[PDB]
Protein backbone atom coordinates (compact mmCIF):
# COMPACT_ATOMS: atom_id res chain seq x y z
CA UNK A 1 0.00 0.00 0.00
CA UNK A 2 1.57 3.34 -0.50
CA UNK A 3 1.02 6.16 1.08
CA UNK A 4 -0.72 4.27 3.60
CA UNK A 5 -0.37 4.36 7.81
CA UNK A 6 -0.10 1.45 9.93
CA UNK A 7 -3.42 -0.59 10.61
CA UNK A 8 -4.25 -0.31 14.38
CA UNK A 9 -4.83 -4.29 16.13
CA UNK A 10 -7.77 -6.12 15.14
CA UNK A 11 -8.42 -3.11 12.57
CA UNK A 12 -8.94 -5.65 9.89
CA UNK A 13 -10.03 -8.97 11.48
CA UNK A 14 -10.78 -10.49 7.78
CA UNK A 15 -7.24 -9.86 6.15
CA UNK A 16 -6.02 -13.12 5.45
CA UNK A 17 -2.16 -13.68 3.83
CA UNK A 18 -1.28 -15.92 1.39
CA UNK A 19 1.93 -17.64 1.65
CA UNK A 20 4.56 -19.56 -0.27
CA UNK A 21 5.70 -22.66 1.47
CA UNK A 22 8.90 -22.68 -0.41
CA UNK A 23 9.94 -20.48 -0.89
CA UNK A 24 8.58 -18.58 2.42
CA UNK A 25 7.10 -15.73 0.69
CA UNK A 26 4.29 -13.29 0.75
CA UNK A 27 2.42 -13.95 -2.37
CA UNK A 28 -1.03 -11.67 -1.61
CA UNK A 29 -3.69 -10.57 0.51
CA UNK A 30 -7.36 -12.25 0.56
CA UNK A 31 -10.50 -12.16 3.08
CA UNK A 32 -11.98 -14.55 5.40
CA UNK A 33 -15.69 -14.61 4.43
CA UNK A 34 -16.54 -17.57 5.93
CA UNK A 35 -14.91 -19.71 9.02
CA UNK A 36 -14.06 -22.16 6.32
CA UNK A 37 -13.56 -20.18 3.03
CA UNK A 38 -11.24 -17.31 2.22
CA UNK A 39 -11.68 -15.00 -1.32
CA UNK A 40 -8.87 -13.49 -2.75
CA UNK A 41 -7.98 -12.34 -6.69
CA UNK A 42 -7.41 -15.05 -9.04
CA UNK A 43 -4.55 -13.82 -10.53
CA UNK A 44 -2.68 -14.07 -7.01
CA UNK A 45 -3.26 -17.77 -8.18
CA UNK A 46 -2.66 -18.30 -11.78
CA UNK A 47 -1.29 -15.61 -14.27
CA UNK A 48 0.40 -17.89 -17.49
CA UNK A 49 2.04 -14.73 -18.94
CA UNK A 50 4.42 -15.15 -15.60
CA UNK A 51 4.30 -18.83 -15.38
CA UNK A 52 2.23 -18.62 -11.82
CA UNK A 53 -0.20 -21.33 -11.49
CA UNK A 54 -0.01 -22.62 -7.62
CA UNK A 55 -1.87 -24.98 -6.09
CA UNK A 56 -3.52 -26.00 -2.50
CA UNK A 57 -0.05 -28.08 -0.95
CA UNK A 58 1.79 -24.59 -2.03
CA UNK A 59 -0.07 -22.46 -0.26
CA UNK A 60 -0.60 -21.95 3.61
CA UNK A 61 -2.90 -18.93 4.17
CA UNK A 62 -2.28 -17.07 7.86
CA UNK A 63 -4.98 -15.51 9.50
CA UNK A 64 -5.01 -13.40 12.26
CA UNK A 65 -2.01 -11.36 11.84
CA UNK A 66 -0.83 -7.50 11.77
CA UNK A 67 3.16 -8.42 11.53
CA UNK A 68 4.32 -9.16 7.67
CA UNK A 69 7.06 -11.22 8.79
CA UNK A 70 6.66 -12.80 12.12
CA UNK A 71 5.13 -15.87 13.15
CA UNK A 72 2.68 -14.29 15.99
CA UNK A 73 2.67 -17.21 17.96
CA UNK A 74 -0.50 -17.64 20.04
CA UNK A 75 -2.21 -14.71 18.06
CA UNK A 76 -1.98 -16.27 14.26
CA UNK A 77 -3.66 -19.21 13.12
CA UNK A 78 -1.89 -21.20 9.59
CA UNK A 79 -4.60 -22.93 7.59
CA UNK A 80 -3.92 -25.50 4.62
CA UNK A 81 -6.12 -25.39 1.59
CA UNK A 82 -8.31 -27.79 0.53
CA UNK A 83 -9.95 -26.72 -2.69
CA UNK A 84 -8.88 -23.63 -4.78
CA UNK A 85 -11.78 -22.39 -7.10
CA UNK A 86 -11.30 -19.90 -10.02
CA UNK A 87 -14.13 -18.12 -11.92
CA UNK A 88 -14.03 -19.89 -14.95
CA UNK A 89 -14.20 -16.68 -16.86
CA UNK A 90 -11.58 -15.49 -15.57
CA UNK A 91 -9.77 -13.26 -18.30
CA UNK A 92 -5.90 -13.16 -17.67
CA UNK A 93 -5.86 -13.05 -21.59
CA UNK A 94 -6.64 -9.63 -21.32
CA UNK A 95 -8.14 -7.34 -18.66
CA UNK A 96 -7.67 -9.97 -15.67
CA UNK A 97 -11.99 -9.45 -15.72
CA UNK A 98 -13.57 -11.23 -13.12
CA UNK A 99 -10.05 -11.53 -11.26
CA UNK A 100 -11.92 -13.35 -8.15
CA UNK A 101 -10.66 -17.35 -6.82
CA UNK A 102 -12.22 -18.80 -3.70
CA UNK A 103 -10.64 -21.51 -1.33
CA UNK A 104 -11.84 -23.64 1.12
CA UNK A 105 -9.86 -24.43 4.20
CA UNK A 106 -8.47 -27.56 5.34
CA UNK A 107 -10.03 -27.03 8.84
CA UNK A 108 -12.53 -24.25 9.99
CA UNK A 109 -10.89 -21.55 11.72
CA UNK A 110 -11.63 -20.27 14.98
CA UNK A 111 -12.48 -16.64 15.52
CA UNK A 112 -10.82 -14.31 18.10
CA UNK A 113 -10.74 -10.96 18.77
CA UNK A 114 -8.07 -10.79 14.91
CA UNK A 115 -10.09 -12.76 13.59
CA UNK A 116 -13.60 -12.60 12.44
CA UNK A 117 -15.15 -12.37 9.00
CA UNK A 118 -16.19 -9.63 6.48
CA UNK A 119 -19.61 -9.49 5.32
CA UNK A 120 -20.25 -9.90 2.05
CA UNK A 121 -22.63 -7.23 0.25
CA UNK A 122 -26.36 -7.28 -0.91
CA UNK A 123 -28.21 -5.73 -3.84
CA UNK A 124 -29.17 -3.13 -1.67
CA UNK A 125 -25.85 -2.16 0.30
CA UNK A 126 -24.00 -2.41 -3.05
CA UNK A 127 -26.45 0.48 -4.52
CA UNK A 128 -26.27 2.97 -1.85
CA UNK A 129 -22.29 2.79 -1.38
CA UNK A 130 -20.76 2.22 -4.65
CA UNK A 131 -20.99 5.57 -5.44
CA UNK A 132 -18.52 7.41 -7.08
CA UNK A 133 -16.93 9.76 -3.86
CA UNK A 134 -17.54 7.65 -1.08
CA UNK A 135 -14.40 6.16 0.37
CA UNK A 136 -13.66 2.20 0.74
CA UNK A 137 -10.48 0.82 2.67
CA UNK A 138 -7.62 -1.29 1.53
CA UNK A 139 -5.28 -3.47 3.60
CA UNK A 140 -2.23 -4.99 2.81
CA UNK A 141 1.20 -5.92 3.25
CA UNK A 142 2.48 -5.38 -0.24
CA UNK A 143 4.79 -3.07 -1.50
CA UNK A 144 5.12 1.08 0.16
CA UNK A 145 6.45 2.35 -3.12
CA UNK A 146 6.46 0.96 -7.18
CA UNK A 147 10.18 0.52 -6.83
CA UNK A 148 10.13 -1.13 0.81
CA UNK A 149 7.76 -3.64 2.16
CA UNK A 150 6.23 -3.16 5.80
CA UNK A 151 6.85 -4.32 9.14
CA UNK A 152 3.23 -4.91 9.67
CA UNK A 153 -0.46 -4.24 8.04
CA UNK A 154 -1.24 -0.69 6.44
CA UNK A 155 -4.28 0.69 5.52
CA UNK A 156 -5.55 3.53 3.37
CA UNK A 157 -8.85 4.66 2.38
CA UNK A 158 -9.60 6.02 -1.72
CA UNK A 159 -12.97 7.47 -2.82
CA UNK A 160 -14.58 5.82 -5.65
CA UNK A 161 -13.97 7.04 -9.13
CA UNK A 162 -16.89 7.97 -11.67
CA UNK A 163 -16.34 5.20 -14.69
CA UNK A 164 -15.73 7.42 -17.28
CA UNK A 165 -12.57 8.34 -15.65
CA UNK A 166 -11.57 5.36 -14.81
CA UNK A 167 -11.92 4.11 -18.68
CA UNK A 168 -10.07 7.42 -19.86
CA UNK A 169 -7.14 6.91 -17.54
CA UNK A 170 -5.71 3.52 -19.27
CA UNK A 171 -6.14 1.88 -22.66
CA UNK A 172 -7.08 -1.80 -20.98
CA UNK A 173 -10.87 -2.35 -21.36
CA UNK A 174 -12.70 -1.96 -18.05
CA UNK A 175 -16.08 -4.36 -17.81
CA UNK A 176 -18.89 -3.79 -15.03
CA UNK A 177 -16.91 -6.55 -13.12
CA UNK A 178 -14.80 -4.13 -11.78
CA UNK A 179 -14.45 -0.47 -10.30
CA UNK A 180 -12.01 1.73 -10.09
CA UNK A 181 -10.34 3.82 -6.81
CA UNK A 182 -7.71 6.51 -5.77
CA UNK A 183 -7.45 10.22 -6.05
CA UNK A 184 -7.42 12.49 -8.93
CA UNK A 185 -4.21 14.81 -9.34
CA UNK A 186 -5.85 17.56 -8.03
CA UNK A 187 -7.54 16.41 -4.66
CA UNK A 188 -3.88 17.04 -2.95
CA UNK A 189 -4.28 13.14 -1.38
CA UNK A 190 -2.40 10.28 -2.21
CA UNK A 191 -2.53 6.64 -1.73
CA UNK A 192 -3.48 2.89 -3.60
CA UNK A 193 -2.30 -0.55 -3.41
CA UNK A 194 0.72 -2.03 -5.01
CA UNK A 195 1.88 -5.39 -5.84
CA UNK A 196 1.42 -7.34 -2.79
CA UNK A 197 -1.38 -6.49 -1.90
CA UNK A 198 -3.79 -7.92 -4.72
CA UNK A 199 -6.20 -10.35 -3.80
CA UNK A 200 -6.82 -8.35 -0.33
CA UNK A 201 -10.01 -6.52 0.47
CA UNK A 202 -11.64 -3.15 -0.32
CA UNK A 203 -13.92 -2.47 2.53
CA UNK A 204 -16.64 -0.08 3.19
CA UNK A 205 -18.17 0.41 6.55
CA UNK A 206 -22.63 0.33 6.22
CA UNK A 207 -23.74 3.35 8.00
CA UNK A 208 -27.09 1.24 8.22
CA UNK A 209 -25.96 -1.18 10.74
CA UNK A 210 -22.50 -0.48 11.18
CA UNK A 211 -21.42 -3.47 9.54
CA UNK A 212 -18.12 -4.22 7.03
CA UNK A 213 -18.99 -5.26 3.95
CA UNK A 214 -16.12 -6.01 1.03
CA UNK A 215 -17.02 -4.40 -1.83
CA UNK A 216 -14.06 -5.68 -4.07
CA UNK A 217 -10.57 -7.40 -4.16
CA UNK A 218 -7.40 -5.62 -5.22
CA UNK A 219 -7.33 -6.57 -8.66
CA UNK A 220 -4.44 -4.37 -11.03
CA UNK A 221 -3.32 -0.92 -11.36
CA UNK A 222 -0.57 0.59 -13.50
CA UNK A 223 2.47 1.19 -11.67
CA UNK A 224 1.56 2.15 -8.06
CA UNK A 225 0.60 5.76 -6.75
CA UNK A 226 0.88 7.14 -10.14
CA UNK A 227 -0.73 10.32 -10.67
CA UNK A 228 -3.54 10.20 -13.55
CA UNK A 229 -3.53 6.01 -12.95
CA UNK A 230 -6.31 4.11 -10.56
CA UNK A 231 -6.55 0.88 -8.96
CA UNK A 232 -8.90 -1.45 -10.27
CA UNK A 233 -10.53 -3.56 -8.05
CA UNK A 234 -13.07 -6.83 -8.82
CA UNK A 235 -17.11 -6.08 -8.28
CA UNK A 236 -17.87 -8.98 -5.86
CA UNK A 237 -21.06 -8.20 -5.54
CA UNK A 238 -21.38 -8.49 -9.62
CA UNK A 239 -20.06 -12.17 -9.00
CA UNK A 240 -21.64 -13.07 -5.61
CA UNK A 241 -24.10 -15.53 -7.63
CA UNK A 242 -20.84 -17.34 -8.70
CA UNK A 243 -19.34 -17.09 -4.93
CA UNK A 244 -22.57 -18.60 -3.62
CA UNK A 245 -22.89 -21.28 -6.35
CA UNK A 246 -19.37 -22.61 -5.08
CA UNK A 247 -20.12 -22.26 -1.28
CA UNK A 248 -23.54 -23.75 -1.40
CA UNK A 249 -22.49 -26.72 -3.76
CA UNK A 250 -19.02 -27.70 -2.56
CA UNK B 1 -25.22 -18.92 5.15
CA UNK B 2 -24.98 -16.21 2.33
CA UNK B 3 -27.74 -13.48 2.11
CA UNK B 4 -26.71 -12.10 4.91
CA UNK B 5 -23.20 -14.26 5.75
CA UNK B 6 -21.91 -15.33 9.29
CA UNK B 7 -24.87 -13.22 10.29
CA UNK B 8 -22.25 -11.70 13.25
CA UNK B 9 -19.98 -10.41 10.17
CA UNK B 10 -18.43 -7.12 9.52
CA UNK B 11 -18.59 -6.58 13.52
CA UNK B 12 -14.76 -6.19 14.84
CA UNK B 13 -14.58 -7.48 18.66
CA UNK B 14 -12.03 -4.43 19.76
CA UNK B 15 -14.38 -2.46 17.86
CA UNK B 16 -18.10 -1.95 17.07
CA UNK B 17 -18.38 -4.70 19.90
CA UNK B 18 -17.21 -2.33 22.39
CA UNK B 19 -18.09 0.38 20.42
CA UNK B 20 -15.04 1.66 19.93
CA UNK B 21 -13.92 3.72 16.38
CA UNK B 22 -10.66 3.27 14.59
CA UNK B 23 -8.99 6.46 13.90
CA UNK B 24 -10.21 6.62 10.07
CA UNK B 25 -13.11 4.91 9.83
CA UNK B 26 -14.93 8.29 10.22
CA UNK B 27 -13.37 9.46 6.94
CA UNK B 28 -15.52 6.86 5.54
CA UNK B 29 -18.67 7.55 6.99
CA UNK B 30 -17.96 11.20 6.21
CA UNK B 31 -17.86 10.42 2.70
CA UNK B 32 -21.38 8.88 2.51
CA UNK B 33 -22.46 12.20 3.38
CA UNK B 34 -23.07 12.43 6.71
CA UNK B 35 -23.27 8.48 8.05
CA UNK B 36 -24.77 10.00 10.90
CA UNK C 1 12.86 -12.13 5.78
CA UNK C 2 9.84 -14.34 7.01
CA UNK C 3 10.83 -15.83 10.10
CA UNK C 4 10.24 -19.88 10.29
CA UNK C 5 6.81 -21.06 11.57
CA UNK C 6 6.11 -24.23 12.81
CA UNK C 7 7.16 -27.32 10.74
CA UNK C 8 3.83 -29.12 11.64
CA UNK C 9 2.57 -26.15 8.97
CA UNK C 10 4.75 -27.49 5.58
CA UNK C 11 4.05 -31.39 6.08
N1 LIG D 1 -1.42 -0.16 -8.28
C1 LIG D 1 -2.23 -1.11 -7.93
N2 LIG D 1 -3.43 -0.84 -7.46
C2 LIG D 1 -1.88 -2.44 -8.06
C3 LIG D 1 -2.19 -3.32 -7.00
C4 LIG D 1 -1.91 -4.67 -7.09
C5 LIG D 1 -1.31 -5.11 -8.24
N3 LIG D 1 -0.98 -6.32 -8.59
C6 LIG D 1 -0.50 -6.23 -9.81
C7 LIG D 1 -0.07 -7.33 -10.59
N4 LIG D 1 -0.25 -7.19 -11.89
C8 LIG D 1 0.04 -8.11 -12.79
C9 LIG D 1 0.58 -9.32 -12.38
C10 LIG D 1 0.79 -9.54 -11.01
C11 LIG D 1 0.47 -8.54 -10.09
O1 LIG D 1 0.70 -8.79 -8.74
N5 LIG D 1 -0.50 -4.99 -10.24
C12 LIG D 1 -1.00 -4.27 -9.27
C13 LIG D 1 -1.27 -2.92 -9.22
CA1 LIG E 1 -29.25 2.46 12.00
NA1 LIG F 1 -3.22 7.66 -9.02
ZN1 LIG G 1 -1.18 -8.45 -8.46
ZN1 LIG H 1 0.00 -4.29 -12.50
ZN1 LIG I 1 -25.47 17.36 6.78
Amino acid sequence: IVEGSDAEIGMSPWQVMLFRKSPQELLCGASLISDRWVLTAAHCLLYPPWDKNFTENDLLVRIGKHSRTRYERNIEKISMLEKIYIHPRYNWRENLDRDIALMKLKKPVAFSDYIHPVCLPDRETAASLLQAGYKGRVTGWGNLKETGQPSVLQVVNLPIVERPVCKDSTRIRITDNMFCAGYKPDEGKRGDACEGDSGGPFVMKSPFNNRWYQMGIVSWGEGCDRDGKYGFYTHVFRLKKWIQKVIDQF
Amino acid sequence: TFGSGEADCGLRPLFEKKSLEDKTERELLESYIDGR
Amino acid sequence: DFEEIPEEYLQ
